[PDB]
């Protein structure tokens, strides 16, 4: 994918995470665990189920067309019926393959860009107290239990809080 | 002490294959089918009026083919013509038979109003054991087959206006004896003709004497016309032999109907879309059951699968 | 001491809302219409030479019905033919009317040479009371209406080779009486006979008598007829009754002329598309309003409308 | 979009902006003030009015054609002439429809491109001497009065002058 | 110390340029072509059964105009028809030629099955000098000329079951005398009639006297029909003057047949595509060659040139 | 491109690598150097490949279709069997035109990518240990010899190792 995430950095996925698409696992002081992420879990199946919306959205009725089966051999005025449904046909079967191809890379894209964007939502909060080790994984620098690991997880962490005891142990 | 936080997404045991812009196939963790690729293999017979032709194509019953008087004043959304279909009446042909079928099979009626047309110096309900109804012979119920009164064959020449608002579709026929002693014992004339014609159009058939393969005991035939007269113009027939008459007109409608041949049983279930092979969900948008189709239906297409990624990439541990 | 710089894009009150792969509406800061949707009600004459036919129809010009003599030898891009035009001649049908409709359509000019075929035996120029040109008796200016003369009439049999570097169009007929009386009163024959042949190809209609309804007085019936002699082949007619001869050919060109169906008025302006219902302009490349087209126009399209964004997810601080 | 900029990280637009589509909020110990970028925008609208001439070139002529409208019933010929239109006109609706949900989502998507390269080429130029909010603002930690402001918003920050200024405030 | 690590990728002196979404030009590393352009300008004769007509048209082939009669029984893939060919027998049309020509031409076979057919009281094996087998008079080889035969010709009324489990094509005929009297020397009759007719169909064509331009001596005609006849169904050919009777019938097939008209040579070499150009490539997905083709093609397309790119876009230093 | 690296935040490219889509350059004690990296030029071009074979395969074959030019003029059937050819061929047209227009786009836009992910793979095994120059080139803050610029190429740099070294003369 475009982005470098899914089938990249993150060298693969999680089976064992049955409750979402993304999600974190970490370690503290308290032991290890694993939760999903909703909002970009509800982002990527939001945008899945509006690309499926628009395909799936109204076919179109016809009712009295041509014939298009015939039991004798005519000549000129049939062969016209046969070319002009057999190269409606192939139009459309060029439609439904190329439209199929585009979604499915878009979609692919737009997965492996969630995945990205909820990184660097997290690279983000985690400011100077965590770095990245490239795979998928920070390393915070500072105690963290439970109830620190949910303020990163919901997106409420202090930064400031922890500082002095991250910069302490990067950089001594 | 420091902490560990990683960051992923699911993956699942089993994946689906998928095409792309750059891969034949590509593994991801979900799809959806987007062409149809089955029926039940019945026809619904709603939300459309479907018509079960049984034993007739719908020109036997535009005629009135003895065993098609059922469908007298019948009507359709679709109507569905079955391959059994037989014909029983009088041997005919319709010189552009699949422009008539086209014509009635969209009108979507078989309404039919006798009107008074008079036959001077003729007999009329002429009848054959070609045709039965009942014990003995018979003909088309919507015509009306004009032979000699009294040794001679008088110059037919009568009239009917269109006075409606509406166009009306006249069917008529014109008769090939197999023979000159047919041709004179029925019409006294030894060459017939018949001449139909509006303010807008005319048509003139000569009869021509000879014989076709044996059908029902006969080696004559019938040939069938139509004339579509328009609101304000008048019809006039006019002949001195030969002549299968109208004995009214069929109402012409405008509107959703057609005609289709198939084999399937109808049922009772709702359906938009009908296919020969039976009616068809249309949630997808592609179908590969028939290309042949009536009603809101998918777009028939070559494939018979396209998967739709409906997840990322599946990347197992 | 420190500073906040922030980065951040634009936002409008007014977005527009336009449809997108995953979204069937979603809000950019402007967008641009792709589908022409309205008309002036008018067709410009020019850049393509229009010939309104006012009362007349093509075929009805090209066999030359009296008050339609107007446009002989005229010469169109685009004939407009109105729904208020009328027959006043000769009762006619042609059968395949849409085929010498189209094919004269597309030649683009009505361009009539007269040729001298000698009808030999036969009196020539008939008329009737169907078609009157000014005071009494009159017939297609195009056509010569052939009738007995003393009593009989003989087998004609005549020539016209093509000796040009041009296709020839030779309109002609055959007349349908009422009666077995009138076609021995004007033929002499029980029954007539037309062949109109070139090398290649052949016509042999034969005439129909019966009663019809009244038109202009008449139970009788005139069908035309069509026939192109290319250079180096022959025209050949043979017939002993019931022709309706033709009295020279038209001049056939190949070129971008065709034929429309409209009430639009006629106007002084450029306009490079036309359509029934007035020209329109084909800066966008998609149009809601008429299948019917002639010129450079955009496709036809089912949508009234389709938005093109031109400018970013619209986000206000609102 | 893709990038998660627009309508992501960065909340929300600016309608104050009225004289270019991306560009710069400031507070310093000097005042405040707000600016566009002129390189950014351009290469915006560059694309789109690329885009757009390739959509608005090139219609093609026709003459005479096929009739489409008919005054009497025919029957098998005039189903195809018909049926024939029928068929051009859904093809080119749905090529109309598909052009269009493509183009947009890409309008979208190289929109949301832009602003991302502009915070990136933003964050690159301050080098070690800012740090990333996270919401699309870099704490500049040093002092920058206007000219510091305006040499980022050109491109000409020299971070070396300010580097031992702006760490000693960011850890210490 | 320190050390500089720079990321960086290719570019190359000799850019393609290339059209994109946003684009009209752009230059990438390296691109390939789309659309096929050029022919060798010559038919391959493999893996299609490519069937040269030389002189003969399939129409002239089938009837069987004597220097046409190398090709009885012939088979083809794709029968290729030259623009030199040339008729040479009795003169004739077939009403609908290009239905007659398609049918054939897709059942791709002329294969000819002689029936027994009972002509009693006609002459049969009527010739001509306008169709010369050797040095005498000679006819169309699948055809046979039906004359009086001792001063009567009886109303013909002869008949033929289909009973192998395969269509039957029947080629027949009428003949157009150009005089009354060479009417009734040759039929009797002062006028003739063919009824051809099966359980579904039935044709009755009447024919029509006059003169029609020389062809090689004649001023008369042949018209030609043609009638399928249905496994259990049965032909009856009926006629009172002026039949020219089928001696047989043709097999129909279903398969790949064509047929193309082409003055290119054939040659010995493979490709599966054909077209009246030659044969061309097949790797690409489109062609500008020819909007005719037989084979597995590439799609045809109005474009000469369409640029894919295969490498990214190329920015050098200078 | 979306991605700022291609004709974006790198000035241009090297007509000077000749053996891979993607490389190196650096500058360390032991003098200067360049080298393809191979699992992104790899990337590249298999992507490249798929979209390639995947227009390029499947000519459909017709055999008996209309008759296409015509001997001499007809009017009705005529007039459609060019109609139909007509539309087919500017259909298809727009089907060939679109087609490259979106791989187009798409290559240079994947090209673009991957080109940035090589970046980014770098950046991560350097850790604290480099800074971003902005320009495509990292400043290594240690000593790195020859065998210390092969790893990072191939993936097995060990930050650890450099680190003190490295954060000292980053900071102090
Ligand atoms: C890959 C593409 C979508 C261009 C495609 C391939 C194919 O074999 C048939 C139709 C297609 O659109
Ligand atoms: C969104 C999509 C482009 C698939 C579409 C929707 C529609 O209602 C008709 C045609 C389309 O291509
Ligand atoms: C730019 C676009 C790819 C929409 C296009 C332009 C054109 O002149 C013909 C067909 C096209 O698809």
């Amino acid at each position: 994918g475009l982005f470098g995430a899914i089938a990249g950095f993150i060298e693969n996925g999680w089976e064992g995470m049955i409750d979402g698409w993304y999600g974190f696992r970490h370690q503290n002081s308290e032991g290890t665990g694993q939760a999903a992420d909703l909002k970009s879990t509800q982002a990527a199946i939001d945008q899945i189920n509006g690309k499926l919306n628009r395909v799936i959205e109204k076919t179109n009725e016809k009712f009295h067309q041509i014939e298009k089966e015939f039991s004798e051999v005519e000549g000129r005025i049939q062969d016209l019926e046969k070319y002009v449904e057999d190269t409606k046909i192939d139009l459309w079967s060029y439609n439904a393959e190329l439209l199929v191809a585009l979604e499915n890379q878009h979609t692919i894209d737009l997965t492996d860009s969630e995945m990205n964007k909820l990184f660097e939502k997290t690279r983000r909060q985690l400011r100077e107290n965590a770095e990245e080790m490239g795979n998928g994984c920070f390393k915070i620098y500072h105690k963290c239990d439970n109830a620190c690991i949910e303020s990163i997880r919901n997106g409420t962490y202090d930064h400031d809080v922890y500082r002095d005891e991250a910069l302490n142990n990067r950089f001594q | 002490s420091t902490a560990t936080l990683c960051l992923g997404h699911h993956a699942v045991p089993n994946g689906t294959l998928v095409k792309t812009i750059t891969d034949d196939q590509i593994e991801v963790t979900n799809a959806t089918e987007l062409v149809q690729s089955s029926s039940t293999g019945k026809i619904c017979n709603n939300p459309h009026r479907i018509l079960d032709g049984i034993d007739c194509t719908l020109i036997d019953a535009l005629l009135g083919d003895p065993h098609c008087d059922v469908f007298q004043n019948e009507t359709w959304d679709l109507f569905v013509e079955r391959s059994k279909a037989f014909s029983n009446c009088y041997p005919y042909d319709v010189p552009d038979y699949a422009s008539l079928r086209s014509l009635v099979a969209s009108s979507g009626t078989l309404e039919f109003i006798t009107e008074g047309f008079t036959w001077t110096g003729v007999t009329q309900n002429g009848g054959s054991n070609a045709c039965k109804r009942g014990p003995g012979s018979g003909f088309f119920s919507r015509l009306n087959w004009l032979t000699k009164s009294g040794s001679t064959y008088p110059v037919l020449n009568v009239t009917m206006p269109n006075n409606d608002n509406f166009d009306k579709l006249y069917i008529w026929g014109i008769h090939h004896p197999s023979t000159n002693q047919e041709q004179t014992s029925l019409y006294v004339q030894a060459s017939g003709r018949v001449t139909v014609s509006t303010r807008r159009s005319q048509q003139t058939i000569i009869p021509n004497i000879g014989s076709r393969p044996w059908v029902r005991g006969l080696s004559s035939r019938i040939s069938i016309y139509w004339t579509i007269v328009k609101p304000g113009d008048v019809l006039v027939i006019n002949s001195n032999g030969n002549l299968i008459a109208p004995r009214g007109y069929f109402k012409m409608r405008t509107g959703k109907s057609s005609i289709m041949r198939s084999d399937a049983p109808i049922d009772t279930c709702i359906s938009e879309c009908i296919t020969p092979n039976g009616s068809i969900p249309n949630d997808k948008p592609f179908q590969n059951v028939n290309k042949i189709t009536y009603g809101a239906c998918p777009k028939y297409v070559k494939q018979n699968t396209l998967k739709l990624a409906t997840g990322m990439r599946n990347v197992p541990e």
